[PDB]
């Protein structure tokens, strides 16, 4: 591990605004953006792109062939970033949790030089306690300034 | 869609992480 784990309190209004701020603000050579439900992973996939930015998506409601080559395109450097539902890639130095995950496990399949931005809401809180606990480490409001050392190569 | 950033400051302080997590424990 040499992810750096932060946090962002957001309202779901909020979600799509936070994350254009991020793709602003952050140094990013590839990232992965991951939500909770596959119909999420096409209205946030078409929401990047009209926000003006490059943009594949993968979940599990597509063929495997469909999602295979996709995968692929994006590791071979084809896009910028990547939505997806649950399933490295050494350029994915961010990683965001659009929607937080609900289990330990799954936050490490997502998680396993980078940043993972967690998107927090009201709702989130027993999931943030419980996973922080199960794994021992904390997740630390997210920063005004986060050091380019922590995620850039 | 705000061209101005997202408050990230403003809103971290809406919830209080600590008293969350110390509340839930009782």
């Amino acid at each position: 591990k040499g992810v750096t784990q932060y946090y962002a309190y957001v309202t779901e209004r909020q979600k799509v605004h936070c994350l254009n701020t991020l793709f602003s603000r952050l140094q990013i050579n590839q990232s992965i953006i991951f939500c909770n439900s596959s119909q999420r992973v096409e209205l946030l996939a078409k929401k990047i792109s009209q926000l003006g930015y490059s943009c594949f998506y993968i979940h599990a409601k597509m063929r495997q062939e469909h999602r295979n080559r996709v995968f692929h395109d994006f590791r071979n450097g084809l896009c910028r970033n990547l939505v997806c539902t649950d399933l490295d890639i050494q350029a994915v130095n961010v990683v965001i949790n659009f929607d937080f995950p609900k289990l330990a496990e799954t936050y490490l399949h997502r998680i396993g030089l980078g940043l993972a931005i967690n998107l927090i809401t009201y709702d989130d809180r027993f999931n943030l306690k419980s996973i922080e606990e199960q794994l021992g480490t904390e997740i630390k409001p997210i920063p005004s300034n986060i050091d380019k050392s922590l995620y850039v190569a | 869609i705000p061209d101005t950033d997202f408050d990230f400051e403003g809103n971290l302080a809406l919830f209080d992480k600590a008293a969350v997590f110390e509340e839930i424990d009782t």
